[PDB]
């Protein structure tokens, strides 16, 4: 009854698979593979490079030197030694390509994306000290590429837009910055995949200091923000707080952490969360720090997620002449880019709603870190989260219910989740919640609770019949979604046995009610009830609470 | 043929040993120079450093590499007989050189060069052939480097 | 007592090893790897090529299209399917690069050498129908590249050597022809390595017809012979006759063979063997058809053997501009090539002596094929082999004993082996040996036998003492050889226990006697005795034989 083994198990050579994946690695949008674009590269200022038998001549094909290193170290090293050999060698390559005044850095984005593909292929064998070395290299690499995330808010009155309208250097260093932060995110997720005993090798003070500088560089205040790198920079902090939660020896990590790092992160998180998401001025350039707007001149996918349309895709291919060995960039006139469909705006809104979800998610995570009170568990997550909850309910009701965009459901899931972020902060963390700050938010908290307490009346739904008319009114988009899923992409969605479309005509209807802002879930109504009704704080008196009960009836 | 049933593990111990040893000596006779074995034997019929024994030997050496990766033995005598085959693989490529007066004896087949180089390299990569006070692998490395001091085959060596 | 297995036998991926060997494959002499030189190749006349998803654009990097095919078929095919996929695809590539008037064929030598590396890597998996297809492709490929081996014997009186002194097209097609014949040799040795039951799949009439044309093209008569392709062409016939000997069903092969193919081969073999080997005019250009002279304008190594000095290897590197994508060749002025050491001449003599050894070796082989008599077992191997034996004894004694070149021993091994070629032809094949042709060679046969029967006197050696003085006189070169072997390159040559240098003080002495033309081996003396003394034919009468016995004494 024992299953018989395979006598000729062909375990594939994992470094051969890794090498082949390197060689055929191509980013999404460009014509040629990344290695081949590197073959189309030289460097006519560094007339010789060598670090460890990694000789690059003056007019040498750079990717040819790469593949020399690749094929050489393939015969020699095992997997992790091959990896970190490539990591440190291409790191030193990126290093002295960077630190030179006259040198163009066109190889650098492809080198960073190449190195990302190197890292993320097998995280099981990728070594954490190599992660640390590469990580600190990307951190001080971004403080080298310094002036990108520090373009000022407004131009001068005489800051002329007369210009050669060039885009090649801008494309180079936008890809450098974006791929760099993407690589930081990749390092930390593969370091997350490394086990829950093995972090102190990665973590020391220099990790936190370098990331603290580049984090203030990323979530900027007096400069134009790059929404791309904002995604990465907050996903980093997500991975950080996640592994702090999921290790046993969180004490060494939090003792390494100074609370200045916390309270400098949390202010930029608040200033991020107090921004707005409006489709009609995403791809417009507008007032700063209110509109996460994803500028037209940096619009591609990225290494992890495919964040935009990648209008710059063929422009990555036209960065090079593809019939020639060069280092200077091929031309991109800047304004040739650029009315068909604002679905681009809707999916960019979908990304930004997932972003604010991640912001309140890491708020949740850090509260679960500091179950105890601290400098940062201090009450401002009543204020800022309550402001967010109140605004994304009020102008939800004013603006969104009946706007039939696909983003309505996630935008009203934001309030559904930050209700619990209010709730467990209220119940389990009342000890720090100061008497002054609750009065700083006394209107909006109680009103936001009452916007769920008004939903216990239940005089809209009461049936099945008219509710599906209402979801024809507002939720035809999810009807399209579920017909496409039921028709193509789900095994269980065919030949429905008259118990599961029963579940459908329960859940689509409660979902479209949750869109229509009446008839939330009773547990969320109870969570809003057991803060306002709760006598932990005098939110209302009894002679003021009935003034709100009459505003339902009751 | 008897080399293959050590894969299935039912092989003996001394019969294993002298099967490997008899294989080794049958290799060693045919790895000799052209002067010892002339055209008397039908796979060494072809001259110009280029015989039927070439590719059949490159087959059987990969077969015994496969057998050495198949077996798992850290015996002292196994290390002793393990050094013998790398002695044979350097002796197979030394004698087919042109063997001039005082200059380094130039080879004839760069493929046979690459075969012996990659063969002893794959040997060393798997921690194979370790024994006390034994200069045999050292002799092979030094002889092949002496063949590849400064000729065109030095890049082939590296 | 059973040896234990290995639970993690890492069988390497053999196609990964094969692919890596392709990618790092570099010919001996050029700077870059072969694939990397192919990366510097385009073709601006064939504006698009495609055979089986093998799209090549106009200015496309050709080796990039190769490595696209390589990495694509790596993930899909097993080893033999990967091989013959590459074989037919690069074959079609070579095909339409050839059949075009305006096209330069610079990729073709590297494609042929690449294909050779493809074939010879694993002959165990390489399939014989693919060998047949590739083989016929190389045969009609050489009849395409037709005019190379058909340059006339002499130039005109007004065939001016005013010229642009270009060498690049000459280098291209000399490498094409030479690598082509080298590939033919490789196909037939890997086909030899294929087992002794599996030849009829390879062999049909078209094999023999195509090779018969290219063989008459190779061992030319009215044209200037390239010695390189003569080596390959006779090694082909060696492999042919060898597998005819080493198969059981030789009857189907010899029934496929018409005797015209034999008697057209054997005439060119006779005309080859009736040439001379002289060091001082190897690298001179001289009278034809007598001096296998290995012309200066084709002097490189080749794919199997390293036949010359490879003066042209740096020129193979300088065939391309290496910083540029091109198809036209980089410049080689033809006479920049070209006093230190005629050791180059001596080793080229060593090659040519091995060549004539191979000629008489395949004579031996075909006699052992036709133990029975035929059109070609017909007596002319008394005439031509006796002429060769007599001349290489006579001017051996006149010219060579005391010339202290390394080639003396093999030049007098030629006579030692063609003595047996005479001998077994005499003993075992007397039935066809006509009464007319023995009188056509009556002088030289009996005189050649007498030059061994003079060595039964034994009045030179008789000791050890003076013989080592004689080997100081003529055999100091073998002393250098055996001291280098005793000092570096032999395990058994240290700490000699006074039984093994006892072998040396016999064998160096019999070797230097065999050089000094007195005291051959007694078995060779007996073989020369049992032809002349034998009454199978009246070579001498008894009253004429004593006239030869008195010329020793007796």
């Amino acid at each position: 009854n024992m299953v018989p083994l395979n006598p000729n198990r062909i375990i594939p050579d994992e470094t051969s698979l890794f090498l082949e994946s390197i060689l055929l690695h191509q980013i999404i949008g460009a014509d040629l593979s990344t290695i081949e674009i590197l073959n189309r590269l030289k460097l006519d200022y560094i007339t010789e490079f060598k670090f460890k038998n990694f000789v690059i001549a003056k007019g040498a094909p750079i990717g040819k030197s790469i593949v020399s290193l690749l094929l050489r170290c393939k015969k020699t090293l095992t997997l992790d030694r091959f990896i970190d050999t490539l990591l440190e060698d291409i790191a030193v390559l990126i290093k002295e390509i960077s630190v030179h005044p006259n040198e163009s850095k066109l190889a650098v984005p492809f080198l960073v994306a190449l190195m990302y593909q190197i890292v993320q292929f097998r995280p099981s064998a990728t070594h954490n000290l190599a992660l640390k070395d590469c990580f600190l290299f990307i951190c001080d690499l971004i403080r080298i590429y310094h002036h990108v995330l520090k373009v000022p808010i407004h131009e001068s009155n005489m800051n002329l837009h007369v210009e050669p309208q060039i885009f090649q250097y801008e494309l180079i260093d936008y890809l450098i910055i974006s791929y760099s932060f993407d690589l930081l995110e990749g390092i930390l997720r593969v370091l997350q995949s490394h086990p829950k005993q093995t972090y102190m090798e990665f973590f020391d003070e220099n990790i936190l200091k370098s990331f603290e500088f580049v984090y203030k560089l990323a979530l900027t205040i007096s400069y134009k923000p790059m929404v791309n790198v904002i995604f990465s920079a907050v996903e980093v902090v997500n991975i950080i707080t996640s592994i702090i939660l999921n290790m046993d020896n969180s004490s060494d990590l939090k003792s390494l952490i100074s609370g200045s790092w916390w309270r400098d992160c949390i202010t930029r998180l608040y200033a991020l969360l107090e921004k707005e998401i409006k489709s009609g001025d995403v791809y417009n350039e507008n007032v700063d720090t209110t509109t996460l707007h994803m500028s037209k001149y940096h619009d591609f996918f990225g290494l992890i997620r495919n964040i935009g349309d990648n209008e710059l895709g063929g422009l990555i291919s036209k960065l090079i002449y593809t019939d020639r060995l060069q280092s200077v960039p091929r031309v991109i006139s800047k304004e040739d880019i650029g009315f068909t469909a604002p679905i681009i705006g809707y999916k960019m809104e979908k990304w930004l709603l997932k972003l604010k979800d991640e912001v309140l998610n890491i708020f949740e995570n850090l509260l679960m870190i500091y179950g105890d009170d601290a400098t940062i568990v201090n009450g401002e997550m009543l204020i800022h989260s309550s402001k967010f909850l109140s605004r994304e309910q009020a102008l939800m009701i004013e603006r969104y219910v009946g706007q039939d965009s696909p983003n309505l459901d996630l935008r009203c899931h934001l309030i559904e989740h930050t209700l619990t972020i209010i709730y467990r902060l209220w119940k389990d963390h009342f000890k720090q919640l100061r008497e002054e700050q609750i009065k700083q938010v006394e209107s909006q908290l109680i009103m936001s609770l009452w916007r769920f307490l008004v939903c216990q009346t239940e005089t809209v739904t009461a049936n099945e019949r008219e509710m599906r008319d209402h979801r024809h009114l507002v939720d035809s988009l999810h009807d399209l979604t579920i017909k496409d899923q039921a028709s193509y992409y789900e095994d269980a969605f065919e030949d429905l046995p008259e118990y599961i479309e029963e579940e459908l005509k329960m859940q689509l209807n409660k979902r479209t009610g949750r869109i229509m802002q009446v008839k939330y879930d009773e547990k969320f109504q109870e969570m809003a009830r057991t803060i306002l009704e709760s006598k932990s704080f005098d939110l209302t008196t009894l002679e003021e609470a009935d003034s709100l009960y009459i505003s339902m009836g009751l | 043929q008897a080399l293959t049933e050590v894969l299935l593990g039912k092989t003996e111990l001394l019969k294993f040993y002298d099967t490997l040893k008899g294989l080794y000596i049958l290799l060693y006779w045919f790895t000799s120079e052209y002067s010892t074995f002339g055209n008397s034997i039908a796979f060494l019929d072809s001259s110009l450093g280029f015989t039927k024994f070439d590719f059949n030997f490159q087959r059987l050496i990969r077969i015994v590499l496969y057998v050495f990766d198949s077996c798992e033995l850290a015996a002292l005598e196994y290390a002793e007989i393990q050094l013998k085959y790398i002695s044979l693989v350097v002796d197979y490529v030394c004698n087919r050189t042109i063997s001039t007066a005082l200059d380094a004896p130039a080879l004839v087949c760069c493929e046979q060069l690459k075969f012996v180089l990659t063969t002893m390299h794959h040997f060393l990569d798997n921690k194979y052939g370790l024994l006390d006070n034994d200069p045999t692998m050292a002799k092979g490395i030094l002889r092949l480097y002496s063949l590849c001091i400064s000729n065109d085959f030095s890049k082939c060596f590296v």
